[PDB]
């Protein structure tokens, strides 16, 4: 009830994460990116087609269970 | 498609289908283009029984994906205590480093999973482990606002 499960996909790598709904998305952004050795800012993350700010929290975006976050390479 | 069906069955929790493939001779160590093995998707999806079945059949508990992530990493990122314990009891490397130095303790500290951090420390997680960015799990915990988690990491000195 207090946490949230989210799927991050770039069309090639899809990974599930579980985070607090009151914590910034940044951790989820970083762990996914740093797995590939890239910086977080070298990747654009979209929820419903809208860029996600790092300081944003899941409850700020009305995120639901088993929601999907799209990842795209920048530049 | 003995392999490709096994990974699909491992995710979404098709325990009966996974049993069917593995009883029909499917390779439990099959890989996709991302380096993921059926144990990987079973652990990342929080499917405990399927993880136990795969481990009992002989799945590589330390299998590395395309970037060195093990099933322990994918279990720690979702904070699944049971699967972590099962993998640790089945030989999973607690201090496994991916291609860029990220350990399961690092991911648990960054994502904010106190129980996973405590269990990894109980099983011998390296506090002094440094990623390619030179950050110990304490640094990630104090970075991402996870202060109470950084308390336990500091106590392990």
């Amino acid at each position: 009830e207090t946490h949230i499960n989210l799927k991050v996909s770039d069309g090639s790598s899809e990974i599930f994460f579980k985070i607090k709904k009151t914590t910034p998305l940044r951790r989820l952004m970083e762990a996914f990116a740093k797995r590939q050795g890239k910086e977080m800012d070298s990747l654009r993350f979209l929820y419903d087609g809208i860029r996600i700010q790092a300081d944003q929290t899941p409850e700020d975006l009305d995120m639901e269970d088993n929601d999907i976050i799209e990842a795209h390479r920048e530049q | 498609d003995l392999g490709k069906k096994l990974l699909e069955a491992a995710r979404a929790g098709q325990d009966d289908e996974v049993r069917i493939l593995m009883a029909n001779g499917a390779d439990v160590n099959a890989e996709d283009l991302r380096g993921f093995t059926p144990l990987h998707l079973a652990a990342n999806s929080g499917h405990l029984e399927i993880v136990e079945v795969l481990l009992k059949t002989g799945a590589d508990v330390n299998a590395q994906d395309n970037y060195g992530w093990t099933p322990l990493h994918l279990a720690a990122v979702i904070g699944h205590l049971e699967i972590v314990e099962v993998l640790l009891k089945h030989g999973a490397d607690v201090n496994a480093k991916d291609n860029f130095g990220s350990t399961p303790l690092h991911l648990a500290a960054r994502l904010g999973h106190l129980e996973i951090v405590e269990v990894l420390l109980k099983h011998g997680a390296d506090v002094n482990a440094q990623d390619k960015w030179g950050e110990t799990p304490f640094d990630l915990a104090i970075d991402n606002g996870n202060e109470d988690i950084a308390e336990v990491l500091q106590k392990a000195a």
